[PDB]
């Protein structure tokens, strides 16, 4: 959090990555800090919040072990996607019915 | 109590929680707003923003939780080091992450369970805080320090330290402790095996639910969630019969002997025809007889089943039975289909009568009835011959049967193990379920298709990781409960452990359905046997428990006395001398006051005598009861109020109540070492041994 | 709706699906739930003919 | 290639849909056979599963092997539910 | 009654289908809400607060919530008592009476 403030203070208003935010066009500061910042944690394959963080950005680059921590849930995002569909499917079928 | 030194502790202790709790409601505020931050846009993706609500979520739950009865009890040190013990972790921020609170689940949280006056860890002092939801009443100190007392410590640290995680019994009387070592042993042991606990459940039996008072004072998370409270005649799920107490039918009814009726009594209704019950059919022949009924009764017990389980047998034997008539009509069917078809009739007419059934179906419900377990007793009690036909006596009658009673509650139980279940009503239930997978079904070949997609790339469909039983079983209302209700809703339950108080007026049915409860046979028990009100009771560990835990079984007996004074003691004790005694009277010491006193009344100023009695009680910082029968005023029985220790009680006419019921010499005994600093016996003529 | 109406507990619906769906930041017009809440409350139970 | 689930025994602790209460289990695989199966009920009562067949009890198995109620009681007996 | 359309802008017409517009709206963002954990087996996580697809679902179906309060039968004051554990509440009427 104090990364994203410190970080949207520090960029100025023509900087083409906080000017594409900021205009709405696209994007978000969370996605600006990840890259320029810290990702910061991440999540298990049960879920859970594991306590060693990122402090590495995409700048930077990640080690070895946190951008294997970072893949656990970077799958657990291709299913997820997938499950909400069929749920919204079956609200939607009872709405219309 | 009453000390201002205790109110100035009180008031820091309120301040102190005040503190804690406003720490508390800051937290809740912190983590409601990033709540619903994350829930409202969060930036990130689906995965990280669930972590996130799913965190903040057991967060809050938690902390409302614990906004009922935050602090458990300090722990003053061997190095004055406060250590406040309550159901949550609080710390400060900037000292050091400096712990304010402790959680009931941290290793420097263990000398609140596990410590003793012989073996402490490092402590001094240990307390309690008595909580309505938030403030703090009142709290008692216990002093983990401080020959004879040293007896008591080490018998005591024996008692609580023990790993067994089998039955015990701690009968060690009046006067000496019992019930706070066994509350002190239960915390040990839920604070122990919390891990094998917290699901299997508690269960607890006694009159008072004040037992269960002090799981809930220094483990909230069962007296709230998972213990279960239950007396002698709440067994059943469903009825609270208690005050309806019986003589002595009760050891006849408490008794395995009893088993034998029971079945018996099932046997007295695999009733069989007094004349042919004629087949009420108009082309065919009346075939049912004492001879086809006696082949298929015995048929039946033939297969070791119960009556509701073995129904089928029965019927499926009476229809290949009928099947005689069904093609031996003269000699074999007579019919144009008899030469290669055999049985065109044979199972028409056998497979149309379970369809034209309800004569022979409603004429068989004579012979092999389907019992509720309520009715088989009804009609056991009210008549005269089936108290013989199934062996019983013939105290058991009774004209009302569903007026229940103590003694008649496992029996209803074990009928449930003995009759079984019909096995055929859920017949809805599955048409309900198919349909609604079959929506789910209908729902998932809506959605889009491989081959049909429209995308960029290949990616991972709904089809491909759940399927329709599944999807459905999470739209299903899914009603969920505490232990506690799951439980008390159920009677094949499980559970962890059990604890008994005053054990000794349990049947030996009662521990008969108990330890059908407990397979894992880790109990409790607290009682004593010279105090015994029923009169079915035990008068013996073994007799109640050699039959399910044989040599395994440990036993305790706490020695001393040091709570009553000696005076009472050989009042009681010489009370207690008489009925078959074999006294063992612990030894009671430190009696520094007044000899008791016996004052007489003379027709009707007993009325006076109370009348004081009460006036005065509440004028010197006292707290008792009046002991008495139910017909004079103001006067409670010890059968309602036994193990509560008081400060000054009163006796009203020990002749009544010694003759009010079998065993009035104990009921007696009881009452009169119930006492720490005054005794009132109140007579007109003479006493017997007091 | 055994103390209110057929008119209030519309009302809580409506109001308790728009609270979800604005917690979560999805803005939908209330007559939606309007006509989604209308076909649960079309009905009556009799007991004088 | 194939990944598989090699041969042996593996235990897995799980919770009953209705209980809510948590229980374990034991699964025997060959390479090649039947499969051996063993559970801890929602009662308390340890069972087999011999060949994936109905759920009878584990002395039935101690004995056809050839064990006396001694020998059931000596090697076992710290525990509560397999005696009951 | 219904209104104008939030397409046109215009008063809605005769015969425009009006539910199948609602059950779209309401079922598209379906998946920007929280939903029951994907997981195969494990404990409720209903113990905690759920309130997402489960609330909506619970209230279209107009089954009976899980945390669910009492509501005031009648107007008038409330006197409320706290044993260990239990709450009692009385509501007084400030007209009527029982």
């Amino acid at each position: 959090e104090e990364v994203g403030k410190a970080l949207e203070e520090f960029y100025p208003a023509d900087n083409p990555i906080i000017t594409i935010v900021k205009s709405g066009a696209t994007g978000n500061l969370t996605q600006t800090r990840t890259l320029a910042g810290m990702k910061g944690l991440v999540t298990n394959p049960k879920g859970e919040f594991i306590p060693r963080p990122i402090k590495s950005s995409f700048r930077e680059g990640l080690t070895v072990l946190e951008y294997f921590i970072n893949t656990h849930g970077a799958r657990k995002g291709l299913a997820d996607t997938a499950l909400r569909t069929a749920d919204s499917g079956y609200l939607t079928r009872r709405l219309v019915d | 109590m009453s000390g201002r030194d205790y109110e100035d502790e009180l008031q820091s202790e309120r301040d102190y929680v005040a503190g804690l709790y406003a720490r508390l409601d800051a937290e809740r505020a912190q983590s409601q707003r990033r709540y619903a931050a994350a829930l409202r846009e969060h930036g990130g993706t689906a995965v990280e923003r669930d972590a996130e609500v799913r965190a903040l979520a057991k967060d809050i739950a938690r902390l409302n939780v614990a906004d009922n009865g935050l602090c458990f009890g300090r722990l003053d040190t061997l190095d004055d080091a406060r250590l406040y013990i309550g159901r949550l972790g609080i710390f400060d921020r900037d000292n050091d992450f400096e712990p304010l609170l402790l959680d009931w689940r941290a290793p420097m949280a263990r000398p609140f369970y596990v410590a003793t006056a012989a073996n402490p860890e490092n402590m001094r002092r240990r307390r309690q805080f008595h909580t309505l939801g938030r403030k703090v009443v009142d709290f008692t100190d216990e002093i983990l320090g401080r020959d004879i007392v040293a007896t008591i410590q080490a018998e005591q640290d024996q008692v609580i330290r023990l790993d067994h995680t089998g039955v015990l019994v701690i009968e060690g009387g009046p006067g000496t402790g019992k019930t706070v070592v066994a509350l002190h042993r239960v915390a040990y042991l839920l604070y122990t095996y919390r891990k094998q606990m917290e699901r299997h459940g508690v269960l607890v039996v006694g009159p008072t639910p004040a037992f269960l008072d002090h799981i809930g004072r220094v483990l909230p998370s069962l007296g709230e969630s998972d213990a279960v409270f239950m007396t002698p005649g709440d067994f059943v799920p469903g009825l609270h019969v208690t005050a309806e107490d019986t003589p002595e039918a009760a050891e006849v009814k408490g008794s395995l002997k009893i088993l034998d009726v029971l079945k018996a009594a099932v046997a007295d209704r695999q009733e069989l025809p007094s004349e042919p019950i004629p087949i009420d059919l108009s082309d065919v022949t009346m075939r049912i007889d004492a001879e086809t009924a006696k082949w298929a009764r015995d048929e039946a017990r033939k297969t070791g089943l119960p009556h509701n389980e073995a129904r089928a047998e029965f019927v499926d034997v009476v229809t290949y039975v009928v099947t005689e008539r069904a093609v031996a009509r003269i000699g074999r069917g007579w019919l144009t289909r008899d030469d290669k078809h055999a049985w065109e009739k044979m199972r028409a007419d056998v497979v149309g009568e379970l369809e034209d059934h309800e004569q022979f179906n409603a004429a068989l419900d004579a012979l092999w009835p389907i019992l509720t377990p309520e009715d088989v007793l009804a009609q056991l009690y009210t008549s005269h011959e089936r108290l013989r036909a199934a062996g019983a006596p013939e105290c058991l009658w009774r004209a009302d049967g569903e007026a229940w009673t103590v003694s008649d509650v496992p029996l209803l139980d074990e009928l449930v193990d003995l009759l079984g279940r019909n096995k055929a009503a859920d017949e809805a239930a599955e048409r309900e379920r198919r349909e609604e997978e079959a929506y789910a079904a209908g729902v998932l070949d809506l959605m889009v298709d491989r081959e049909d997609l429209m995308d960029d790339e290949d990616h991972l469909l709904a089809q491909d990781l759940i399927d329709a039983e599944e999807l459905a079983d999470r739209f299903k209302e899914q009603d969920n409960r505490e232990l506690s209700e799951r439980a008390a809703a159920d009677r094949e339950w499980t559970y962890g452990h059990v604890v008994v108080d005053e054990a000794q007026e349990l049947s030996e049915m009662d521990w008969r359905l108990l330890m059908r409860r407990c397979p894992r046979r880790s109990f409790t028990i607290v009682g004593d046997l010279a105090q015994r009100r029923s009169p079915a009771g035990a008068r013996s560990w073994g007799a109640m428990l050699d039959s399910y835990v044989p040599g395994r079984w440990v036993y305790k007996s706490l020695s001393v006395n040091y709570r009553t004074p000696a005076e009472i003691m050989a009042v009681a004790a010489a009370v207690l001398a008489e009925f078959a005694p074999d006294a063992t009277p612990p030894d009671s010491v430190r009696a520094c006051g007044v000899a008791p006193w016996a004052r007489q009344v003379t027709d009707d100023d007993i009325a006076s005598a109370i009348a004081e009695f009460v006036s005065e009680e509440a004028g010197r910082e006292g707290t008792s009861v009046v002991i008495g029968p139910p017909d004079v005023p103001g006067t409670v029985p010890p059968s309602e109020t036994k193990g509560l220790e008081f400060d000054a009680v009163l006796v009203v006419e020990p002749e009544r109540i010694l003759a009010d019921g079998p065993r009035g010499a104990a009921e007696l005994y009881v009452a009169l070492t119930r006492a720490t600093q005054r005794l009132g016996v109140l007579y007109r003529d003479a006493l017997p041994q007091a | 709706l055994r103390v209110q109406g057929p008119r209030e507990v519309q009302i809580h619906l409506v109001k308790e699906v728009q609270e979800v769906y604005r917690a979560q930041g999805v803005s939908i017009h209330d007559k939606h739930i309007e006509v989604i809440v209308r076909q649960m409350l079309r009905r009556v139970t009799i007991i004088d003919s | 290639s194939q990944l598989v689930r090699s041969p042996g025994v593996y235990f897995d602790e799980t919770i009953d849909k209705s209980t809510e209460k948590t229980l374990h289990s034991v699964k025997v695989i060959p390479g090649r056979g039947a499969w051996l199966e063993f559970d801890v009920d929602k009662r308390d009562t340890v069972g087999v599963r011999i060949d994936r067949k109905r759920r009878q009890p584990v002395t039935v198995l101690l004995k056809a092997l050839g064990w006396t109620n001694e020998q059931i009681v000596e090697r076992f007996g710290f525990s509560e539910i397999m005696m009951g | 009654c219904y209104g104008r359309s939030m397409a046109t802008g215009k008063l809605v017409d005769i015969g425009e289908a009006v539910g199948i517009v609602a059950a779209q709206s309401i079922g598209e963002p379906g998946t920007q809400l929280t939903m029951r954990t994907f997981h195969q087996g494990g404990v409720t996580g209903g113990a905690d607060i759920v309130g997402g697809l489960p609330r909506v679902q619970e209230l279209f179906e107009a089954r009976v919530p899980r945390n669910k309060a009492p509501i005031a039968d009648v107007a008038g004051r409330v006197r409320l008592e706290e044993s260990d554990k239990f709450f009692k509440i009385t509501i007084v009427p400030d007209d009527g009476g029982e």
